């Protein structure tokens, strides 16, 4: 029933019956569906988003065990391990290394999926049937952001010379002072996790400005190109 | 460029009889249909040239005027 | 090479050479011009020595507009054909010139010596950054900016109009 | 959307884009994309949620049931 | 580099014909010597970093915005080094205030 | 610019927005910088249009320094005898004895045997706070040996809590336990001591500032706690909180010179929004524009006034929710009671139902 | 050259002319300043400065020449 | 989308690439899709890595640890004057000499050499021996003379080559005699050093890849074939890998139209047109009857 | 209208008093947001805010709700059920307009909302 | 290389073209070795219609494609002997393609024998089977009267369809000169192959 599905129940009735057609079923399925939630009743809460105590302790040794796997690539490199293929130097080897280390595996939904009832969670039920938000909103709310990625790239020593921050030493090699947030929102951010946020949301909104002017000029070339 | 004759004047055209304002969500309208604030309803206006078979339909809308809706605010 | 333009309402849009700009205010010994900006010429190292080669091929490029005076140890020539391009009048296109570079570092012919170890030092940076021993200034950073409001603003402001209102009639 | 967004609406006077607009221009023509052949319009929300808590097998209270009232209700 | 011992210039180096004849605005010639001959050169990707970061890793122990490891320092013995990771080959090296080094690169 | 009196929001953040007047230049001015942390509110910008990152808005803390008494530090620096003129060393003495240039405000005044001693020197002279002015700031480039002063106007100026170490008793207990090893001892371990690093703020200084008895000028003559620029900025290993300090307080990899409160990295609009570090942080900048174009007591003496375009709200609410933000500007909206619930589908896409009765 | 400079705070034809008699009858919040001493000249003053009468008032006593008690001002 | 060099497939540039029909020099994302020839040996990964290492372009300059461009000259029955540094070359340069009676130094020599070192870690990386390289360069450079050491010595004596420039280069640059002997010399390094020594030109990088792909069987089943290794480059040149032999030569992707368009025709770059949008379109992209309205007048002319 | 978490919306329905959904306890809404509102945006901090003010309320005090103070969404939840309500902060509720209880308990308390100066007859 | 390919696939070329050899087929040695001591290998080959058609192979560092009177001299010694000379065909490298002086001979000679078709192209036109590369749909010439008749039927000039070069490879390949049709059978992915017809102009260069 979702807009824009093809092959969907609408577009069938479109084929069969007429495109006015399926618009009146639209709003007729439209509003049995919110006759029905007019008794059944439909919400979210904040308890919604919460994790168990069990669970929040499961989602904290899966952190551990990324943080402890991005130690040992250090290791390597204060070592001298690190011995970068052809084509790449140790920097890109090392930064290629990490984030693939820093990785969420697919079991930190096994923490989420225990402490939510889905029959019940209307957050979960929201993503579950394609209403709102992805598997990646629920993570970031419930278990963790993971590794902010700016350019399929870790946080750039911007600040000075082999820093991200004022908050983190020159050449620091915690994973935390490049742009990992071992924190979720409900946890709450902390102060340079949630600046590492800040470079990775404006970074968006900005995409979002320079798309959009970027193609509307491409738009009008491809307009007078064509419209004869 | 964007503000000349060809681009803006051509190009384009500023019109009448038409109505701009914020919209907002009603579940009891069809798809195609569309929620006009009938202060609007009254401002703009259909021209509908009075003949035989529509005399008796217009009536209605000539007598109410500007004063009743559906009133009708203009005669050529 | 290397050409140093000067900001001003007399000069602009010439890009007189470094060395040039170093002979007219003294010293006009190249080796000692070098020597303003790699600050030791008996050293090692391959960062001297490529800096060295840089401005050498700077010294022996000719410029298309300064071509007369691109050998002259005459500073007085110098000086004049600079003046036609914008001894009281050598003076005087001397004079103004030390006020128009580096007016941070003195506006007197006491300071000529410190304007050029500073202009060597300058150009000694541009070249550290050429060579990528340094990345370029970042232009985002705040380290580099500053803020103005109100007061700076709007003095610049009074003190562009004082003149044109009052002075000028 | 509803975040405050606004769009123009003008009413055709004339007889020939009345006609025009009824038979050409209107929305029932756009549910097909022209861009991408499929579907544009469906359910969105509380009715892509609230076709699914309709149609689910099971409720926390047991079977999704309803008596004839709300069934008459829902239509 | 040659000097032009009259008017203290760079001469060109002009080579004719088979030898070196540094030319200068004076008229002014040296020749040249056996040395005189390398017209132009290039080393790939050699020799650098330990003299391009030379006063970097000279102030690295008393920067206090330097990392630090728990290490000791094996000439004057403090547990902690301050630990420096230069150039695209992330090279580590651990310096200490004493002036202990870590040549490693 | 036109003050636009949407509400006592909009004025003091028209007043603490910075200003800069489809390429990569384009892309990164507005991004946020890794310079700006408590400087520039890390959210607040616009959220539409060409103005995304093109205006700045002050920290909650952040400050705009005034000129400094450059000639007075010039002279203390000139007269220094750990700082030897231009006139008394050459270039070949600048490279081969390991000098570094000093710079008062960008102009080259002397060199010195040793960067960091003067720099540690001078920010000590500052910290007391006499000879040297607690405003001006004082960058060491350890990466080309340089020490710079600045004075000038238009610093960015925030106040941070200093960080002490007991590393100077560290190393000497260090040197202690190496020469009892050396000697022969089987127990050299126990003369070393734990280090120890911490901020002079205390709970009463907290109290005080609560109480009003104590201003941040006391705090800043009591060395408790000075003002870094970007600049100096730059030379800082900043705790990001408290929590921070007091869990690397005896990590002597990790050692901080000052200790930050995190709120300072939040301009007022930012701060407005309660819990703004559990939220995206797009979303703290939509609040951050959406703070400042809401109705209220817009001007308290606004019947006097003529006004245009100004929307005077009877009814305000001070939040349940309260943030520090509205220790400052005058609360505008009230707590409504909402739920958060389909309702018909009139909700839908970003729509409100209200109840008529609350109109 | 010049060496005598006083700005005054702002002035009605001379009476003090406040902020809010400048904002209502439209003129502009500037204050003279001098240049025998001569003034043909006036530049306008931030309102909250040592140059405009509210500098030294209190919250009455702004409340008592129709200025907001609350506003800091810093503005033209 | 990456941002990584070779391929600047970051905001719109590969768009306007297509849009604005840039030549093949313009295009900063330019790859190339090689299928090995024959079918049997397709699956055979070991085999597909070595055609992509012998295909990947190899540049003098890529084997070369260091060059001077020396003032001397060499006659072998004179003392020559050679540089104080590299005057302990003689040792291997009369060695040499006594082993190649044939490549006695010319008359027409000149006194510019060219003395670079070989870098033998990239030699025997990408399996390059000295001959290969010698007899590259006096392929490509007939009016020069080159002498070297010997590649079969271990480790710590380096591998010397050095170029003599004869005077046939310099008699040509009468017509732009305002460029010295000095500024010729110069140039022919340049050109030395980026002679070809291996692979196609243009290929910056030749990768494996795994495609799927479908064949029909001997029973008339059309499967899916999953385990077909091919080579994917970094750069385009179908007239050079038609060249390659190991090479399915009709079977060349390209993903540059300009390239097709030169090699193929203009149908043939109507459809790189439309397969070129549709990769930028996405997995949302729009029917394909607008790619061909795209495509149909971009080549209405005969020419995009 | 918008929260202080910055989630716009435009007021479409004006409904009376009788009409509105209402608690076991009588308490009913001034607005009713969408759920759909949140995921998408992740607007965390007005779900937290809502939990919050609901203990507020009863409570009689008004919190420090600051960011980067710390937080305990579970402690905060926990508050909840201490004051009364349970674990969360929903409640038993009745549609206005038919008097039916929802089968779910819905999610209703204070937030924090305030009017942008966007004025749909200025608009218009 | 190209000149192996080129040997190769001439003869493929000239097959193509339904042409019949007039010589012998050398071997490839000392094709190349003629290639360099002459400068040029010339393959001449007869149409259906007893047209003589000539292939000039010209080597990279040939004295003909430096020298713009040697091109003179050999095309207009080749230009008078006692032939039909249908088409004359000069294959070269294509940097030769871009000197200005060869392109200068090409042109005068062309103006020089009007009847004659004299054309240039690069070694990549022949040193691959063009027809039997997967990128490049079924090109396939169309008479002057199934031309006539579907503009008839279409209501169209020859100048309204869509151009094709004859230096297109596939209609170099076919023979096709100006003013003549080409008609293509297309792959589509939304029709399962399709067809048009394309006019064929003036060769570039
Ligand atoms: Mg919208
Ligand atoms: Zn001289
Ligand atoms: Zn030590």
């Amino acid at each position: 029933v979702g807009a824009g599905s093809s092959g969907g129940i609408y577009h069938l009735i479109s084929r069969r019956y007429g495109p006015q057609q399926a618009l009146k079923m639209i709003f007729a399925t439209q509003q049995l569906a919110l006759n029905y939630v007019r008794n059944a009743g439909f919400t979210v809460s904040t308890a919604d988003m919460l994790l168990t105590p069990e669970a929040h302790q499961e989602v904290q040794e899966i952190i551990n065990e990324l943080l402890l796997e991005s130690e040992e690539i250090n290791n390597r490199l204060l070592h001298g391990d690190i011995m970068p293929p052809i084509g790449l130097t140790t920097h890109d080897f090392y930064e290629k290394l990490q984030l693939n280390a820093l990785k969420f595996p697919d079991r930190i939904l096994k923490p989420i999926m225990n402490s939510i009832n889905p029959e019940t969670n209307g957050l979960f039920q929201m993503v579950a049937t394609g209403a709102k938000g992805s598997n990646p909103n629920m993570i970031h709310i419930m278990a963790g952001i993971g590794q902010i990625e700016i350019n399929t790239q870790r946080i750039q020593p911007q600040f000075s010379f082999g820093r991200t921050l004022v908050y983190y030493p020159r050449f620091a090699l915690e994973a935390q002072a490049y742009g990992f947030i071992c924190n979720s929102y409900i946890a709450g951010l902390t102060s340079p996790e949630f600046i590492f946020g800040e470079m990775n949301g404006r970074f968006d909104l900005i995409n979002k400005a320079l798309s959009t002017s970027s193609t509307g000029y491409a738009n009008r070339k491809a307009i007078f190109g064509l419209q004869s | 460029r964007k503000e000349g004759r060809i681009r803006k004047s051509l190009l384009g055209s500023q019109v009448w009889s038409i109505s701009r304002s914020t919209i907002c969500g009603n579940s009891d309208l069809h798809l195609d249909e569309v929620g006009y604030p009938i202060s609007f309803a009254r401002t703009l206006q259909v021209a509908e040239t009075v003949q035989h078979y529509n005399i008796n339909r217009l009536m209605p809308y000539f007598l109410n005027g500007k004063r009743q809706y559906p009133g009708c605010s203009r005669v050529y | 090479a290397i050409t140093i333009e000067i900001n001003s309402t007399k000069f602009s849009k010439l890009r007189i050479p470094w060395y040039l700009i170093f002979r007219m205010f003294g010293m006009t010994g190249d080796d000692s011009i070098i020597e303003q900006v790699v600050f030791d010429l008996e050293s090692n190292s391959l960062v001297n020595t490529f800096m060295i080669e840089i401005l050498e091929k700077s010294i022996h490029v000719l410029d298309p507009i300064f071509q007369p005076v691109q050998h002259e140890l005459n500073r007085e020539k110098i000086i004049q054909f600079l003046s036609e391009k914008v001894q009281y009048l050598n003076e005087r296109q001397l004079t103004i010139l030390d006020k128009i570079l580096l007016p941070h570092m003195g506006q007197t012919a006491d300071t000529r010596v410190r304007k050029l170890r500073f202009l060597g030092l300058l150009i000694h940076k541009i070249l550290l950054v050429i060579m990528n021993v340094f990345p370029p200034t970042d232009r985002d950073s705040y380290r580099t900016k500053r803020v103005h409001g109100s007061g700076v603003s709007l003095a610049k402001a009074f003190k562009a109009i004082f003149n044109t209102s009052v002075i000028a009639p | 959307d509803f975040d405050g967004d606004q769009m123009n609406l003008w009413v055709p006077w004339s007889v020939m884009s009345r006609v025009e607009a009824e038979l050409l221009c209107s929305v029932r023509n756009w549910f097909i994309s022209t861009k991408s052949s499929g579907p544009v319009n469906g359910q969105v929300q509380d009715s892509t949620v609230g076709s699914f808590l309709l149609t689910r097998t099971n409720t926390p209270m047991g079977k999704n049931v309803m008596n004839k009232l709300h069934a008459m209700g829902l239509f | 580099m040659k000097i032009c011992k009259a008017c203290s210039s760079c001469m060109v180096r002009t080579y004719v014909d088979g030898n070196i004849i540094f030319r200068c605005s004076c008229g002014e010639s040296v020749q040249g010597d056996s040395q005189n001959l390398l017209v132009s050169s290039k080393v790939y990707h050699t020799g650098e970093m330990e003299d391009k970061y030379k006063i970097f890793i000279k102030n690295a122990p008393f920067d206090p915005t330097n990392c630090q490891i728990k290490k000791d320092c094996p000439n004057c013995h403090l547990d902690y080094l301050t630990q420096i990771c230069i150039g695209s080959q992330k090279i580590i090296i651990l310096v200490c205030r004493c002036g202990y080094m870590s040549n490693r690169g | 610019q036109s003050l636009e009196r949407k509400n006592l929001l909009n004025t003091i953040s028209a007043l603490r927005t910075v200003n800069t007047h489809q390429t990569e230049r384009a892309d990164m001015m507005r991004r946020v910088h890794a310079s700006y942390p408590g400087y520039i509110c890390v959210a607040q910008s616009a959220d539409t249009g060409e103005k995304v990152g093109m205006s700045k808005q002050l920290a909650i803390t952040a400050n705009v320094c005034t000129a400094g008494e450059v000639l007075s530090l010039k002279q203390r620096l000139l007269s220094d005898p750990a700082i030897q003129q231009l006139a008394d060393v050459s270039n070949k003495d600048i490279v081969r004895k390991g000098l570094a240039r000093v710079f008062i405000n960008g102009e080259w005044i002397g060199c010195c045997t040793n960067a960091f001693e003067l720099a540690q020197r001078y920010r000590m002279l500052r910290r007391e706070g006499k000879v040297v002015h607690p405003h001006t700031t004082i960058y060491w480039d350890s990466m080309v040996d340089e020490v710079e002063f600045w004075l000038d106007v238009g610093r960015l100026t925030r106040p941070l809590l200093i960080v002490d170490n007991n590393i100077e008793k560290y190393n000497q207990a260090c040197y202690k336990a190496a020469e009892a090893r050396k000697k022969g001892d089987k127990d050299w371990e126990k003369h070393k001591i734990p280090f120890i690093q911490n901020t002079r703020f205390t709970p009463q200084m907290a109290k005080d500032i609560l109480a009003g008895t104590l201003t941040l000028e006391d705090l800043v003559a009591q060395g408790i706690c000075e003002f870094i620029t970007p600049e100096e900025a730059e030379n800082c290993l900043v705790a990001f909180s408290i929590i921070e300090l007091r869990k690397h307080k005896h990590d002597v990899t990790r050692r901080f010179t000052h200790v930050d409160v995190p709120q300072a990295i939040l301009g007022l609009a930012a701060l407005v929004s309660p819990y703004a570090n559990c939220t995206q942080p797009a979303r703290v900048t939509y609040e951050t524009n959406q703070g400042r174009q809401t109705g209220g007591w817009y001007c308290f003496s606004w019947p006097y006034r003529v006004d245009m375009n100004r929307f005077f709200q009877f009814y305000n609410e001070m939040p349940l929710v309260k943030t520090i933000a509205h220790n400052y500007v005058i609360p505008n909206g009230l707590n409504t009671i909402v739920a958060y619930m389909i309702y018909g589908g009139y909700n839908q896409e970003d729509s409100v139902i209200v109840s008529q009765s609350f109109i | 050259n010049f060496t005598d400079v006083n700005i005054e705070r702002p002035q009605h034809r001379k009476i003090n002319l406040l902020p809010n008699k400048a904002r209502l009858c439209g003129l502009s919040y500037s204050g003279p300043v001098n240049l025998p001493p001569f003034q043909v000249s006036t530049f306008p003053i931030m309102r909250g400065s040592n140059r405009c009468h509210t500098h030294h008032l209190s919250k009455t006593a702004k409340k008592e020449i129709g200025e907001d008690p609350n506003e800091p001002g810093g503005y033209f | 989308r990456s941002v990584a060099g070779g391929t600047n497939k970051s905001g719109i540039v590969r768009p306007q690439e297509i849009f604005s029909a840039k030549p093949v020099e313009a295009e900063q994302s330019s790859e190339m899709l090689l299928r090995l020839k024959n079918p049997e040996v397709e699956t055979n990964k070991t085999y597909a890595q070595e055609i992509a290492n012998s295909i990947e372009l190899i540049t003098f300059e890529r084997l070369i640890l260091q060059w001077h461009l020396l003032y001397e000259t060499y006659s072998s029955t004179k003392k020559n004057v050679m540089y104080p540094d590299f005057a302990s070359d003689v040792e291997w340069m009369t060695d040499f000499l006594e082993n190649h009676p044939l490549l006695q130094p010319p008359e027409d020599i000149a006194n510019w050499c060219i003395r670079l070192e070989l870098n033998k870690t990239t030699m025997i990386l990408k399996s390059i021996s000295l001959e290969s390289i010698i007899n590259s360069l006096r392929a490509k450079h007939p009016n020069t003379y080159i002498m070297h050491s010997v590649e079969n010595t271990a480790s710590g004596i380096p591998i010397i080559i050095r170029i003599y420039l004869r005077e046939s280069a310099f008699r040509r640059s009468t017509n732009t005699r305002m460029a010295t002997d000095e500024k010729i010399a110069v140039n022919v390094v340049d050109k030395l050093l980026n002679s070809t020594i291996r692979g196609i030109p243009g290929i910056k990088n030749a990768n494996v890849v795994k495609l799927m792909r479908h064949r029909v069987d001997a029973q008339g089943k059309l499967v899916r074939l999953d385990n077909i290794y091919a080579i994917k480059t970094n750069g385009t040149n179908i007239f050079g890998a038609m060249l390659d032999d190991n090479i399915d030569p009709y079977t060349i992707v390209s993903s540059s139209i300009g390239d097709t368009m030169e090699l193929y025709g203009i149908e043939a770059a109507r459809q790189k047109i439309i397969s070129e949008i549709r990769t930028v379109m996405g997995d949302k992209g729009p029917n394909h009857r607008h790619l061909l309205m795209y495509a149909d007048l971009m080549t209405r002319t005969g020419q995009v | 209208m918008s929260s202080r978490s910055g989630n716009k919306g435009i007021a479409a329905l004006a409904l009376p008093t009788s009409d509105m959904p209402f608690t076991e306890d009588g308490l009913q809404p001034d607005l009713i947001v969408n759920p759909h509102s949140h995921p998408s945006r992740m607007t965390n901090g007005q779900m937290i805010e809502t939990t919050v003010g609901l203990a507020n309320a009863l409570q009689g005090v008004v919190t420090d709700g600051t960011a980067f103070l710390p937080i305990n969404v579970q402690l905060l939840s926990e508050r909840l059920a201490q004051e009364g309500l349970r674990f969360n902060g929903c409640q038993k509720m009745f549609n206005g307009q038919t008097g039916e209880y929802f089968d779910a308990a819905i999610f209703i308390g204070p937030t924090y909302h305030q009017r942008l100066q966007k004025f749909v007859l200025d608009d218009r | 290389m190209a000149m192996q390919k080129l040997f190769t696939y001439i003869y493929e070329f000239i097959e193509y073209r339904k042409m019949v050899l007039l010589e012998e087929k050398v071997p490839y040695d000392k094709f190349v070795q003629m290639v360099l001591n002459t400068g040029f290998f010339r393959i001449n080959a007869e149409t259906l219609n007893h047209g003589i058609v000539s292939v000039f192979i010209f080597g990279a560092n040939g004295k003909y494609v430096h020298h713009g009177g040697d091109m003179r001299t050999l095309l207009t010694n080749t230009l008078n002997e006692k032939k039909h000379y249908e088409e004359l065909i000069l294959i070269v490298d294509k940097p030769v393609l871009s000197k200005k002086n060869i392109l200068d001979i090409i042109v005068e000679q062309r103006a020089a024998n009007p009847t004659i078709v004299i054309n240039i192209y690069p070694y990549h036109l022949f040193c691959i089977n063009i027809p039997k590369v997967s990128a490049i749909p079924k090109h396939k010439l169309i008479t002057q009267e199934e031309a006539q008749e579907f503009l008839g039927r279409e209501y169209l000039q020859p100048q309204d369809l869509m151009q094709i070069s004859a230096s297109d490879p596939p209609v170099v390949w076919l023979g096709g000169r100006p003013g003549d049709f080409v008609q293509i059978e297309r792959p589509s992915e939304t029709a399962m192959h399709a067809v048009v017809i394309r006019f064929i102009t003036k060769s570039k260069i």
